[PDB]
RNA sequence: UCUUAAGGUAGCCAAAUGCCUCGUCAUCUAAUUAGUGACGCGCAUGAAUGGAUUAACGAGAUUCCCACUGUCCCUAUCUAC
RNA sequence: UAUCUGGUUGAUCCUGCCAGUAGUCAUAUGCUUGUCUCAAAGAUUAAGCCAUGCAUGUCUAAGUAUAAGCAAUUUAUACAGUGAAACUGCGAAUGGCUCAUUAAAUCAGUUAUCGUUUAUUUGAUAGUUCCUUUACUACAUGGUAUAACUGUGGUAAUUCUAGAGCUAAUACAUGCUUAAAAUCUCGACCCUUUGGAAGAGAUGUAUUUAUUAGAUAAAAAAUCAAUGUCUUCGGACUCUUUGAUGAUUCAUAAUAACUUUUCGAAUCGCAUGGCCUUGUGCUGGCGAUGGUUCAUUCAAAUUUCUGCCCUAUCAACUUUCGAUGGUAGGAUAGUGGCCUACCAUGGUUUCAACGGGUAACGGGGAAUAAGGGUUCGAUUCCGGAGAGGGAGCCUGAGAAACGGCUACC
RNA sequence: GUCGGAUUUCCAACGGGGCCUUUCCUUCUGGCUAACCUUGAGCUUGGCGAACCAGGACUUUUACUUUGAAAAAAUUAGAGUGUUCAAAGCAGGCGUAUUGCUCGAAUAUAUUAGCAUGGAAUAAUAGAAUAGGAC
RNA sequence: ACCCACUCGGCACCUUACGAGAAAUCAAAGUCUUUGGGUUCUGGGGGGAGUAUGGUCGCAAGGCUGAAACUUAAAGGAAUU
RNA sequence: CGCCCGUCGCUAGUACCGAUUGAAUGGCUUAGUGAGGCCUCAGGAUCUGCUUAGAGAAGGGGGCAACUCCAUCUCAGAGCGGAGAAUUUGGACAAACUUGGUCAUUUAGAGGAACUAAAAGUCGUAACAAGGUUUCCGUAGGUGAACCUGCGGAAGGAUCAUU
RNA sequence: AUUGACCCUU
């Protein structure tokens, strides 16, 4: 048969289904960034955890390691290019300390409201 | 079982063909010929994917059947003819000669050469023996056999062959201090400058090899292919000259000279 | 369906193996030729990749070599006298490799006569000079001369009739001859 | 192996000839060879009287491939002995080993006299028998 | 609580002991008042008037199976007296 | 992304499980379901059974066509088609499917073939036959009769097939196409010891018979049975020189015969060239298809080492007659108890042999994992095995083939 | 002093090599003369030798650990690249766009086993004892 | 034979908590989330059940080995009022 | 006036034992019978080549009427051969059945005997207090039933204690 | 010296 086309999940559900603090925080994010579901928040948390795990397994490698160097530059440059990382700090500490709110505010849906084409995030 | 295979599925073709996993569930099984199955580049893939001259196996079949492409001085109108290392693929249209040599990253790359250079080709001898009637002969990596060779030629040497007749024009011995082209393994595609070897009585000799950037590695004696003398190399090299720059260095090179 | 693989056999530990494959063509065996003497009969048998074999059945004559004299001539086989494998083959006169047979050895006698000019048992200038030069070497040993006198030389089959279709052999000389003659006389 | 010609057949090196016409010293021609890989041909194999077509040196068998060592545990078989190869098997889960052994049957030429407890090295040859695939090339115990 | 003291325990059973009875169920057969295994308000089983079991043994009684056959279908022939 | 909470009590710490909780290329099912991309899908139970249809055939300029097959031209009366059927060749041994069997078996890395076969591909490679021999035999090159096809058909029936007539070959059997140096026997010669001149038969490959070579790394004198080269016989003696492998009876070469005869082209296409004592003469190109043998490739078959789940309510197992080994032979493409004949009594095992189970094909891998692990892997790749259950075979380079045959159930 | 990329008078540590201190870089013999007694008005015509050769002496027997080739692709992590994002995929990106030019399809190997390789601490295993021990 | 001071080895005991433990308590039940001295055996919620079955030992009684189906949310320990 | 144990009674499940010299399916495995293919001993329809032979009925040159080198339909008599289908000998491979042998996995059973689960059954009161005879262990006997009793043991005792 | 028992849920 043909080669298997690879597919992967892009989100992960929370471990505890009913946490008041988590539910309130996620509803706050949904309301103030105009998101349809909590699956969007789960997806952004999934990507953030992926890149944080990459950064942590990078830091566990010694300094001047070719792998640590190259992968740090790649990850930091990608984060800077998308705009969730600072445009002046390649310390990778911020790479271990990004935020879901930063990713949401970098998303386009709020970008239209920021640049002033929307007048409301739901209009955007 | 019950007899030889004739199909070659994708994801089972050799990786150095750069064949995509989608767009078909088979790959062209290289036919029997001069080179082994794994270390061969069929004319179908060379004229369809490497050169993009033909968009279809049908177009490659038309090209081969009406005989524009001639390999090593012979037309070789086989749609999956095994063209491996050191072969010359000549196209009379546009008068272009390709030398089939690996690039730095272990892939058969395109290599434009002149007509006088495509006239000859180099071949590593695989074994020297005595055929019938007491006639000595040598066999090369290309499956070629040469009768009445120079008595000095031994195993692991290489021969510059006129490629028009069966004569061996020149030959280079395998010795320490010689510029080689490692063919296979992790180091597929490096220029050599041999330093020395470990005999390892019993099999699998390993030679130690430092490229121009003073980087030393180890390869197998059968895995190493000598392509000239220290200083000038017998043939031309593809872009990069086979030095295996590290990934960081390649990143800097790309970002500067995009 | 004579098989030749070891998968039907008990394991080296003594365990009985289970069935893994049906009998395979590439692991087959075939029946013996059981070559005999008289009215030479050869049947061709097709083997893997062509490679025909000649199953010798009832082969009449063979080619025998005297190694000391460096000669070989076609000879008739009188009969099997000893076989280290099976005495039944001796009793039946069956031709296999390493089987000792009696031969007429008349072409050997004629060759020795024309080559040395020496009588057995009881002319030109060139012939005389050749015989004189070759002489002083016709004292091989007692038993080869005795075999020549009896007219039946001992020779062992060194070929495989059921494979090559020829009962080729060589004459026993020296320690080998003494060994087999001792086996023959001891009973 | 008290006498060379005990068997019903005559034992001799195939295609090795001893011409009776010439009668000088050493009437019987014995063929030997060195097996390579640094192994030395024993004087017993050089000057012996045995035939043993399975010898590495005087026999028609050729040694190539694996080379192992072990202490023989059985000499109660004609011209073949069994060596014990003792090794440790690693188990990652428990991060330690167990003692494991493998008995490999080997053919020992009459050039070597070995007993249980001797440490012999063997080399791979073509299948000699149903189970024997190696030949003794040296002994390291006395 | 009564009759004359007790009130059939452990076991075993249509048993050589069960009338009804060719008991009922299962099995064995094409078909079984037969045999075996169960059941048990057992007319009227049962503990040295010994109960139950039991290898071995038996010219003891019974059922089935294989083998074998003139017992039979279905008779025929031969020998001696 | 190293996390817990509810439940034994009047209440408390525990143990301990139950319950919750999250995931699942884990299925099923319920209710619901608007768009885009992507996509598994009769594995589980029954490797149970199958109606019907299809899934293996094939052509070039270049192996055979006089078809009561089609469309038909002339700058040369010294020769241009497409071709259904049927021979011939090749393929049908790939693919695809499934996971029944299978527990040192398969399989995974690792080796070996100095222990083998190999269509095809690729490169190279065949001047010695006329064998009761100065001719039973054509090489400006030969026979057999066999398909298609034509008449009658035999039965209900099959991809059933007969008797007669022609006719092909790349179907089958014989058969020949040179003016090459060079050894062995047969000799008239003088009764020889440097003695040599006439002319014959064998010297291709396949002969897997016997024999020889395939050597080597260090300074003198020597009568011997037979001078070898030059040689006032009083003496100088040079020229011997053959390869690889870690390793060979290795590749090759040589010597004596055998072959019931293998091959060494009675085969096709292409516009036609040059030479002339202009003869339907001599010479000649580019190819196709065959073809010894050797390498090469695709392969195959064996094979070294190490590694597999549960079970001791499996402790001994194997061993008339194969179990372990030795000798010899048969068979194989080869090695080998693979099988025979003789002999020895060996071989495995608590470091778990042997036996049993597996709702077990193995691996790449998957799910979940702080680390360490647990569970899964019929299933897109690789390797096995099978075609309803065994078994035996033909053809073929390759099958113990099943959209091949035979037989039993 | 180099507009985050210093050839240096760095006098502080770390990791390796060489020699001597009773402490050996497994030898008996030649050629390319070799850590060479022989230098040319400044690449030596005479000893040692294993970074290479042979007949005796071996990786003192291992376990262990270091490094190296292999452990197919797909899968995994991971560089890239606006598939309109994404899962994916291995595509693509730029001209004096008449002509055309052009990058990439990398990087870890998944117990163990086998093969080489440095070490030899730790844990085993032998040597010379009625000397049939060593030079 | 006693009395003193030691010493080695025993059966123990009193005190305390460096510690340990759920606690009762423990000089070992300590040196164990700062987890590794060597080694043998045993347990994995409560029942069914030390039952059934197979094996083996025994004269027997029984011993050793030893399940599952099924069932159940507690059984249980140490303390407090 | 707590709790609580066991017979007995009722209801429903679950395994276990069980005559049937049970049954079925496979794996190997005394023997026997044994299809078919393959080798082999023969066999021989049929097809098909070679020769100095004899003629019944044509013959042609030679002085063609007392003789012929070859002969048209041609064969019945001869020998040399090649292939060779039925049939068939002995084998070797071996499918499918029987009585045996276990092994493994299923499965039918009259009946028997346990266990378990049930809001409110009967009989007693064995345990928890010194539970009113302290409990419990091993063993043995007895008994409607919990249980009682003997012998030894334990404290998990109701005693850490007699100078 | 005798002293047995006291339904289900809450």
């Amino acid at each position: 048969p043909r080669a298997p086309r690879t597919y992967s999940k892009t989100y992960s559900t929370p471990k505890r289904p009913y946490e008041s603090s988590r539910l309130d925080a996620e509803l706050k994010l949904a309301g103030e960034f105009g998101l349809k579901n909590k699956k969007e928040i789960y997806r952004i948390s999934f990507q953030l955890s992926k890149i944080r795990r990459a950064a942590r397994d990078l830091l566990t490698r010694d300094e001047k390691d070719p792998k640590r160097l190259f992968e740090g530059n790649a990850l930091i440059r990608r984060l800077v290019r998308v705009g969730v990382l600072s445009e002046d700090k390649k310390k990778l500490d911020y790479v271990l300390a990004l935020k879901v709110e930063d990713f949401l505010e970098r998303r386009l849906q709020t970008q239209v409201y920021k640049l002033g084409l929307a007048k409301s995030v739901h209009h955007a | 079982a019950r007899g030889p295979k004739k199909h070659l599925k994708r994801l089972a073709a050799p990786h150095h063909w750069l064949l995509d996993k989608l767009s078909g569930c088979y790959a062209p099984r290289p036919s029997a010929g001069p080179h082994k199955l794994r270390e061969s580049l069929p004319l179908i893939v060379f004229l369809r994917n490497r050169l993009k001259y033909a968009l279809n196996g049908r177009e490659v079949k038309a090209i081969l059947m009406q005989r524009h492409v001639k390999v090593d001085g012979k037309v070789r109108t086989d749609t999956t003819y095994p063209a491996g290392f050191m072969d010359v693929i000549t196209l009379d249209a546009t008068n272009e000669n390709f030398r089939l040599v690996y690039d730095v990253k272990g892939r058969f790359a395109v290599h434009r050469i002149t007509d006088e250079e495509a006239s000859y080709k180099l071949g590593k001898v695989k074994k020297v023996q005595l055929g019938k009637k007491g006639v000595p002969y040598v066999v090369t990596h290309d499956g070629r056999t040469i009768r009445y060779p120079d008595p000095n030629i031994k195993v692991n040497d290489t021969v510059k062959i006129d490629l028009a007749s069966g004569k061996i024009t020149d030959f280079i011995k395998f010795d320490a201090g010689k510029l080689v082209y490692v063919t296979g393994g992790r180091n597929l595609g490096r220029i050599g400058t041999i330093v020395h070897k470990e005999r390892h009585d019993g099999g699998f000799d390993l030679v130690h090899i430092k490229d121009s950037l003073d980087n030393t590695f180890v390869t197998r004696l059968n895995n190493v292919f000598v392509i000239g003398e220290q200083g000038k190399p017998y043939i031309s090299l593809p872009k990069g000259k086979g030095i295996k720059l590290s990934i960081a260095e390649e990143r800097d090179r790309r970002r500067a000279q995009q | 369906g004579i098989s030749r693989d070891s998968r039907h056999k008990r394991s080296a530990t003594g365990a009985k193996r289970a069935q893994f494959r049906k009998k395979r063509k590439f692991e087959l065996g075939r029946q013996p030729a059981n070559t005999k003497i008289g009215a030479k009969r050869i049947h061709s048998v097709r083997t893997r990749g062509g490679n025909k074999k000649y199953r010798a059945l009832r082969i009449e004559t063979g080619n025998f070599s005297w190694a000391s004299e460096g000669i070989s001539k076609k000879t008739r086989i009188a009969g099997v006298v000893y076989h280290p494998s099976n005495n039944e083959l001796v009793r039946t006169n069956t031709l296999t490799k390493a089987a000792i047979v009696q031969i007429d050895a008349t072409p050997f006698r004629q060759w020795f006569e024309a080559h040395y000019g020496q009588t057995l048992g009881k002319k030109s200038k060139n012939a005389e000079r050749k015989w004189a030069a070759r002489a002083a070497s016709a004292k091989i040993e007692s038993s080869v001369e005795s075999q020549f006198s009896a007219g039946r030389l001992y020779a062992c089959i060194s070929s495989r009739p059921g494979q090559s279709g020829r009962c080729d052999g060589y004459i026993l000389e020296g320690e080998e001859l003494a060994f087999y003659l001792r086996r023959l006389t001891a009973k | 192996e008290l006498t060379v010609q005990s068997e019903r057949a005559f034992q001799k090196q195939p295609h090795i000839f001893n011409n009776p016409k010439v009668k000088t010293s050493k009437r019987t021609k014995r063929w030997y060879k060195n097996a390579g890989l640094g192994f030395k041909t024993p004087k017993t194999a050089i000057e012996g009287s045995y035939i043993d077509k399975k010898c590495p040196f005087t026999g028609l068998v050729s040694i190539r491939g694996k080379i192992l060592t072990g202490t023989v545990v059985s000499t109660k078989m004609h011209r073949t002995i069994v060596i014990r190869r003792a090794y440790l098997h690693y188990i990652p889960k428990y991060n330690r080993y167990e003692k494991r052994h493998k008995n490999v049957p080997v053919h020992v030429s009459p050039a070597f006299r070995v007993q249980v407890g001797d440490i012999v090295t063997v080399g791979q040859c073509r299948p000699i028998s149903k189970t024997v695939r190696f030949n003794v090339v040296k002994v390291s115990a006395a």
